[PDB]
RNA sequence: AACCAGAAAGCCACGGCUAACUACGUGCCAGCAGCCGCGGUAAUACGUAGGUGGCAAGCGUUGUCCGGAUUUAUUGGGCGUAAAGCGAGCGCAGGCGGUUUCUUAAGUCUGAUGUGAAAGCCCCCGGCUCAACCGGGGAGGGUCAUUGGAAACUGGGAGAC
RNA sequence: UGAGAGUUUGAUCCUGGCUCAGGACGAACGCUGGCGGCGUGCCUAAUACAUGCAAGUCGAACGCUUCUUGGAAAGAGGAGUGGCGGACGGGUGAGUAACACGUGGGUAACCUACCCAUCAGAGGGGGAUAACACUUGGAAACAGGUGCUAAUACCGCAUAACAGUUUAUGCCGCAUGGCAUAAGAGUGAAAGGCGCUUUCGGGUGUCGCUGAUGGAUGGACCCGCGGUGCAUUAGCUAGUUGGUGAGGUAACGGCUCACCAAGGCCACGAUGCAUAGCCGACCUGAGAGGGUGAUCGGCCACACUGGGACUGAGACACGGCCCAGACUCCUACGGGAGGCAGCAGUAGGGAAUCUUCGGCAAUGGACGAAAGUCUGACCGAGCAACGCCGCGUGAGUG
């Protein structure tokens, strides 16, 4: 331990599978030419061992290690819990 | 294999050399890790160029120069100071 | 062609005939010491020590690397109790 | 150190674009041209001759990429009749948004550090009788990463009209 | 650091297309020709390849054999066991639309022969074999058998836990955990050689030998971002996505297995089809940009086409092995050999691209204690106005 990950914040998309979520970061850009905000998006997949959180809610993760075939993110808090 | 050596660099008969530390496998111009100095064989007496801080670290660190390096850092007082200031600790 | 390497081929050759020799008798080894546990008898622990043996022998003398030896006393040691 | 002006110049073009003109020859034939176009009896356009002009150990032709092209218009174009408003509405998604207080600091500007190999283009200096070339030393390039500030603008939060 | 002209008309203004004047090139061809200085030269068929070279080394690891001076040593050769290096250095751009590359970060999931530093050791035993001598089978390539011999070759016995794991104690962190110290446990190692002191000396110098930890170099894996045409290419996926457990790997992980649940990605372009190796850079442009990735440097990938693994620190190996396939070659017909996309050269294709050269003097590499050997890397030489730069084919009077 001396240093950080890539703590990305974002809400979630969908949670059916055990232990895992789907969350969303999402940002702007600016198009190569013209200067013109676009905006596009990704979708991460994280583990929670114990199904915390619920759809529609905001979180915050942090890049861990190859923890599967595509799931390498770990939650750290409901931010702002919704309903 | 980390081994200090010579670099050509002269054109078609007029040479040069800059002495750069360098790995052992790469090839003669190819990469390295760093150059120290420089060193003109042609014009007598030769003139040359070093850091003197560099050398006295990647020999310390552990590095074998070749024979000419080593003509060549001998007539600097450098493995004067080396083997002065090692085999005293 | 084959100029200076066809001494290269006798020795591999003669080398990976002992190599696949002994780590025969180490795999050997280990699976007599596995069927013992299953058959529930005595006689639980001198085959396990000589099972230790041979892994440490296959490891030094011979060659695996050296993680796969602390890896399967593990996963022995963790089997015998 | 010796000897010899002695062994050492071709190529394209000349009607306008474009710098450089007149004879003789042929007569919508031969032929030429990048585009305008020349050629049917006095051709600066076809062929030779003599002049002239451009480059010169080179000169011309073909093929290819950028330019001139504001002819894909971000810098930098347009839609009455010249090519171009869908036949007209309803509207999910999206793009853009009245005015004011407090707040935050994503976008914004700014500071420090790392980093953007060497050789290249450029700047200074230097070495081959100069030049290419070679050498030393400096900058340039990130939309990068970490860290500190500002709070007008756009965005996010609690408000009031 | 921003220049325009000609052409629609009887003449006019405007919109508008075509053409010209500028640069550069791995260039080709047509006419023409003296040189010096530095550069460059199969872009096409990743087509087929006669010929010669392009990788060996160590007698100070070990036993043999042939000589040139019945016993003598030295020098000269030759084969073999054993060690290190053949994974570097050179080639080519066929594959590849993806962590392959450029850029910035992570490994609390990692390996690292030789090099440097520190600590601990280096005790004691045993059975073999090539060579060689004889011998059997084969055109050949090469296969057996009998008998003896050495080692730093090999195998077991010792002692070493500083490594790992378990526990306890404390310190801290990005969940998983990392670090220190104490214990409790089963267990693993090794080689001598050249010399000095030679009073049996038995002590040493030096290169090797084994366990452990750092340094340095190198390699592996993960992630954000960025570079291409089509939507007259809309859905794709059943180890797929997730979980429990096991197995496995330097190392996390559907990497692989058994069971369980139905997930995952897509209009912010999945899937498919088509073209290309990527970057530092070069060409042009006022600039924004556009177009190329040949000489030089970095990376990735391939070795007649397609599979597989062994030795090894390091390969799924560019002149290594085994199998299948096409091609060329030799047989006595039973059977064998082979891969210039290394440097030169040859045929073929094409508008088009060279000498079957000299040398380890320098620099760099491999082995060696050192002399040294090897080095088509390289340095130089040779050809071609192909490119760029410099200078003549005279000057004064006349």
């Amino acid at each position: 331990e001396r240093n950080q990950r890539k703590v990305y914040q974002g809400r979630v998309v969908s949670d059916k599978m055990d232990k895992t979520i789907t969350v969303v970061v999402e940002t702007k850009k600016n198009h190569p030419i013209y200067g013109k905000r676009m905006k596009y998006s990704k979708k991460y997949k994280a583990h929670d061992e114990n199904n915390t959180a619920k759809v529609g809610d905001i979180v915050k993760i942090m890049e861990t290690r190859p923890l599967s075939a595509t799931k390498r993110f770990r939650l750290l808090e409901v931010v702002e819990e919704a309903v | 294999a980390v081994k200090i050596r010579l670099k050509r660099m002269g054109s078609k008969k007029s040479p040069f050399y800059r002495i750069v530390v360098a790995d052992s496998r790469s090839p003669r111009d190819g990469r390295f890790i760093e150059t120290v100095g420089t060193y003109n064989p042609l014009k007598d007496p030769a003139e040359v160029v070093l850091k003197e801080d560099l050398v006295l670290d990647w020999l310390s660190k552990g590095a074998q120069p070749s024979d000419t390096v080593r003509n060549i850092l001998s007539k600097e007082g450098v493995m004067k100071k080396h083997h002065e200031a090692k085999n005293v600790k | 062609n084959i100029e200076s390497a066809i001494k290269r081929v006798r020795t591999s050759a003669n080398a990976n005939a002992k190599n696949s020799s002994q780590t025969n008798a180490m795999r050997t080894a280990i699976k007599k010491f596995e069927e013992a546990v299953a058959a529930g008898a005595d006689n639980v622990d001198a085959l396990y020590n000589e099972a230790v043996k041979a892994v440490d022998m296959a490891a030094t003398k011979g060659l695996i690397h050296k993680n796969k030896a602390n890896r399967d006393k593990i996963r022995l040691s963790k089997l015998a109790k």
